[PDB]
Formats: C-alpha cells, structure tokens, sequence
C-alpha cells in the first residue's frame, strides 16, 4: 500500500531542487572519480538531463513494442527504475542504453510479468550476437541496478490509483455523467506527467487525482464539488487548499517541461560515447 | 489476560474507504467487472478488485513531502 | 563479504538457509532468481511483528542471498517434539499471532499461499512469525493469473485442488486451518499422498461438500466427483475441543472460500475473547 511504502518513505521528495542537488552530486562525484583515476570530456548535469530524458523515452519506445505485450504498471515500475537510477548516477558511470534494458528486465521479474531471458532479448532490432552481448550486459547490470535502488523495488504507479478515482466518480458523483470520457485526456496528461520528475514529487493518488481533474478542466467541466463533497474537504480547507496547490504545482511542472533536441542530443550522445570510451 | 480484538490503525493519508462488505449496497460493484462462477468458486469477488481499487484511489492523496 | 557460515538449517526447491553473524543467510542466463526477488520486494514493504524481516541482501552477477533475523524455531519442530505439552492456552496464542500477521499481510492484498507449521517461526521471546515469502503474491486484481499448484499439498485448500486459479485469503485461511488442526492431533490432519488422496482426505473427514455449502464448486477447471461421505464430525476429532474452538475450526474450514472465515474475522471470534487468554511469549513451549 503507498501510504506506508518505500515509495514514499524514501523517493518521494520535497521540491526539484532536491532532485538537481542529487544529480548533481552524482555528476560530480564520477567527476571526482575520473579525475582520481588519471576537463571538456565531462557532460554537465542539465546535458546528463537531457540524456536522460532522450534515454527515458528510448525505455517507452521499447516497452511499447515489446513481444509479447508489456502491462502498463511493468512500463512504469521500469520508467521508476531509470529516474531513480540517475538521480543518484551518472550517465558518464553507467550507460543509460544498458542501464534502461536493466529497468526493463528486473522490472519485468518484479512486476511478476513472465518472459525468459531470450524472449526479452528477441525484442532487440539488432544481430542475434548484438543481442547475447545486451544480454551479458543486463545480467551485469542486474544486482547493481537492484543495490542502487537501495532494495525498493515494489513501484506504486498512477494507474489503479486513475481507476480507484473512476470508481468513486461513477459511484458518488452523479453530476459528471459518463465519467469515461475523461479517460484518455487523462491517461495523455498521466503519459505527460510521466516524463516530468512528478513521479518522483507526488503521490501516485495525487498524480491521477490531477490527471483527472485536467482532463475534466480541457472539458469544460467544473468538478471541485467532488473534491470539497465526495472527498468530504470542506470541512478541513487548508487540506483542500493544499491538494489544489499540489495539483497547480503539477500542472507548471507539466507546463515547464521542454522536450531534449535532437540536435543537442546528438552532441551529447558522441560525448557520452566519448566519455564511455575514454574512461 | 483475556484476548480483545483491535483493528488495526494504519493511518492511510486519504479519504475514507468504504467497508467491503458495504460496497455492493452503496452502488460501487456497478461499475467493476463482475466475478464469474469459477472466480467466485475460489473466493474472489468483485468487491475484492474494488475495495483494492479505491483504496489505491485514496491512500495517501492529502500525503505532503 | 561480511558474514561467515555456522550451521546449516534447511533445503528448499529453491535455496539453501544456514545461520551467520544472529542471523539467517538464504542463498538462492536468467538472471537473479525470481523467489529471491519475490521475497525482497514483498518483504521491503511489510512492517509487522508477526512478519518476518528482511534485513540484507547481496550477492555477485547472477547469484543472491537474503538476510534475516535469526529465528530460533519453527511449529512444526514444537508439533513433532513429543515432549511439550501443547495446552489450549498455548494453541490460542500460536493461532493468534498467526491469525494477527495474516490479517496484517492481507489488509496490504498479499497472499502467503505457503503457510504450514515449518513456515511458522519462533524465536526466543514467543514471537511468531511468517517466512518464506518465495511464493507469496499480491491478490485483488483479476488480470494477474495465479499456478494452483500453491501450498504444501497437506495444506492446500480444497479450491486450490479443484484447480482454481483466481482465490482470495481463503487459501490461506484453509491452511491456518490444517495448522491448528495439526496443533490439536500434534499429526498432519490430512497427509495426503496426491492431489486426488488429498480431496478424499479432505471429503472423508470433514464430508463431501454439496452445491449448497460451496456454490460454485462444480466451475472449478479440475473439479472431481466424490462419494458423499457423512464426514467425521467435528467434535470427535478434537474430543478435547470446545465449542468456541470447535467454531472457530469449522469456520476456517468451511469449504465455501467466500464463506471461510476471514483472518479479521476470526480474531473477532469467542474463542480469543475467551477463557483462559493467549499465552504471553515468555512462557510459550520451546524445544
Ligand atoms: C531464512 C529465514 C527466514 C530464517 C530465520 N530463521 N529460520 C529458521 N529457524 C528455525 C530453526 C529450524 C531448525 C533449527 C534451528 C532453527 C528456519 C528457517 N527454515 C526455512 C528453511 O530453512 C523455511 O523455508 C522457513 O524459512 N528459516 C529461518
């Protein structure tokens, strides 16, 4: 359950600020690091951001083709794995192509979703020795992936929080007839959510609750009523102020996200292959 | 020293969840997939996928970092 | 690394569990072994006293070891020990912790479908915890398939046996069941020797169910036909059992799952809230 899991004992953070002091803690530590073993080489952490969120989408892309059909919490758990990967390691340490396969492969076994090694592997569009080596490299990468998760690996995702709340909105809510329709609204602002740091700053209740609410709001459907009655919230305001200020919060969040450019992430990508390479 | 049954008290940080035996009369189990015979043969109902459900929904949406 | 060998303790189908410095090491092209992941994503987050806890985990490449607190016995170590008195005071209290870690474990919507009187660990204060987690699943979602072949097969619930693939806490409540049948007889209550010896057991005991005590009973993928045995009432397998305790048995086994008592339910029971209370762990039976 959320509301005593590790998701939000220990990755659940207080603002974006904490989540750049991180990353760039990490980057500076591999810094440290390649510099103690024997400069312009070295990536800065708004171009380990972009990497990142590049890398990140490259994780969806291969879930969204992956044979046979990858389940939606699978997706997310992994897509939690990668930003907690690199919020506290560099892209410059462990390459963000094999480190998203590794989120990929232990999300798959976490998630109880049953595909054998040389099934996942099959998923690749690469020669079959292309695919023994990406496999060599997962089953590297595995333990470390799970030790730098600190051993939190049960990932509490938005998507039955989005159905509980539809429920509850088809029951007690009367006056948003039909709420279905407000799905796939949502589920566009959930994927948008996704590729912000939100799923590392709100609850997953908060994030559908958001979702929904916008998808309601693009309608032109006013449905605060749901939250100060059917959420019962009149009585404590400054419950409901706070959960509308979270919502506003991660509306901008979604509002401020700017996609990694190609351009820019080709400089990037031969730096990081550079810095691979070098080291 | 006699046994004397307590719930247990896990603070959830969200609205309150109807009792699973109350669903059905409250209107919830209209709108979850209804459990076949061989699901209901094993002990799974659909009151169970909506009391897990909603408390999805709920736990911990008034929760602040 | 950091932990040494000193005894060896028990062999699994999947692991091999030997104490260290105490605590207890379970050492486990596919990768990390799917039981050891089970248990640490279940175990990290579970917090209960009646659960046991997960402390460490390490290992090299593909290879994995778990770390728990060391527990100093097992029930069936007391069930088998032909020299401890199990008195009803100290049944309650063993039916009670487990009862209390089950109703924890299944308010989180996970099921242990492993329960049995080795699973059951004790340690020197009286503490009853549930272990190995390998098979335990979260329940409550009907897209997530489960294996019938869950439980120990004296253990299993007659729904598990009729082959059916989504159940709830039931099948874990049948078991806690057979365990405390196993406390009153100190024998397994229905040692079968196949799946279908084990439906004649069960049918020859406690009778044949008929439609009318498990609706449903027929849908089961694997459901076999038996003669209808009365079935041996209650009160003459347990003829030092009283009337609470004898509710509280035909309660965990009702053959109806949705009938069978829940874990909260059957700490509501009179037996608990009975004459004599539980016995305080500092004075329950140790081997
Ligand atoms: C591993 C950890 C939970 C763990 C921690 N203690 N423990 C014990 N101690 C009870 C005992 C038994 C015999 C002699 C001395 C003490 C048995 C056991 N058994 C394992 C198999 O060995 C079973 O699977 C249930 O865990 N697993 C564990």
């Amino acid at each position: 359950m959320y509301h005593n899991s590790s998701q939000k004992r220990h990755w659940t953070f207080s603002s974006e600020e904490q989540l750049a002091r991180l990353r760039a803690d990490a980057n500076r530590k591999f810094r440290c690091k390649a510099v103690a073993n024997g400069d312009p080489v070295f990536l800065e952490p708004h171009e380990e951001m972009t990497l990142c969120k590049y890398y990140e989408k490259r994780l969806l892309e291969f879930c969204s083709v992956f044979k046979p059909a990858m389940p939606r919490s699978v997706v997310g758990t992994a897509c939690m794995y990668f930003k907690r990967f690199y919020l506290n390691n560099s892209v410059m340490e462990y390459h963000p192509r094999i480190i998203m396969l590794t989120c990929a492969f232990l999300a798959c076994k976490v998630d109880e979703f049953n595909v054998s090694s040389p099934q996942f592997v099959g998923n690749l569009r690469e020669s079959p020795l292309g695919q023994e080596k990406a496999l060599e490299q997962i089953l590297e990468y595995e333990l470390l992936l799970i030790q730098q998760l600190n051993f939190h690996l049960i990932v509490h995702n938005p998507y039955r929080p989005f159905e509980g709340f539809l429920i509850d909105l088809k029951t007690r809510y009367p006056i948003l007839e039909n709420p279905e329709i407000l799905r796939k609204t949502a589920d566009d602002f959930l994927n948008r959510i996704a590729l912000t740091d939100a799923y590392l700053l709100y609850t997953p209740s908060q994030i559908a609750l958001t979702a929904i609410l916008s998808s309601a709001s693009r309608a032109g459907i006013t449905m605060e009523s749901y939250l100060s009655e059917s959420l019962m919230l009149k009585e404590n305001r400054t419950c409901l102020s706070q959960l509308l200020d979270i919502m506003k919060s991660m509306r901008n969040l979604v509002k401020k996200y700017e996609p990694p450019r190609s351009e820019e992430v080709a400089v990037l990508k031969q730096k990081l292959e550079r810095c691979h390479s070098a080291e | 020293a006699l046994y004397e049954y307590q719930p247990l008290q896990i603070e959830t940080y969200g609205p309150h969840v109807p009792e699973l035996e109350m669903l059905g009369r409250l209107g919830y189990l209209n709108h979850v997939r209804a459990a076949s015979p061989q699901d209901l043969a094993g002990g799974y109902t659909s009151s169970l996928a909506c009391h897990r459900a909603l408390q999805d929904a709920f736990s911990g949406l008034f929760w602040q970092p | 690394k950091r932990y040494e060998k000193l005894d060896f303790l028990g062999e699994g189908q999947f692991a091999t569990v030997y104490k260290a410095r105490i605590v207890a090491i379970k050492k486990i092209k596919d990768g990390i072994n799917r039981t050891a992941l089970r248990e640490i994503k279940l175990l990290q987050e579970l917090s209960h006293p009646n659960i046991i806890g997960l402390l460490d985990a390490f290992g090299h490449k593909s290879n994995i070891s778990l770390v728990f607190d060391f527990m100093e016995t097992d029930l069936e170590v007391i069930i088998k020990d032909n020299s401890l008195v199990l008195t009803p005071s100290h049944i309650k209290a063993y039916m009670l912790m487990t009862l209390q870690g089950l109703e924890y474990l299944h308010q989180h919507w996970i099921l242990h479908r492993d329960l049995k009187p080795n699973n059951l660990l004790l340690d020197e204060n009286g503490v009853l915890k549930l272990a190995d987690f390998g098979l335990a699943k979260s329940f409550g979602s009907p897209n997530r398939a489960y294996t019938h072949q869950v439980v120990t097969r004296w253990y299993r619930a007659p729904e598990l046996l009729f082959g059916a693939r989504m159940y709830g806490v039931g099948v874990d409540m049948w078991a806690v069941g057979c365990i405390l049948a196993e406390l009153l007889l100190r024998v397994p209550f229905l040692p079968g020797d196949s799946d279908l010896d084990q439906l004649t057991r069960i049918f020859e005991t406690l009778g044949t169910p008929t439609e009318e005590q498990w609706p449903d009973m027929c849908s089961l993928p694997d459901y076999v036909t038996f003669k209808s045995f009365p079935g041996i009432p209650l009160h003459h397998i347990f003829s030092a059992a009283g009337d609470d305790l004898l509710d509280l048995i035909q309660g965990l086994f009702l053959f109806n799952p949705c009938a069978r008592i829940t874990a909260t339910q059957a700490l509501k029971m009179k037996y608990f809230s009975n004459r004599p209370g539980p016995t305080p762990g500092c004075q329950l039976p140790r081997p």
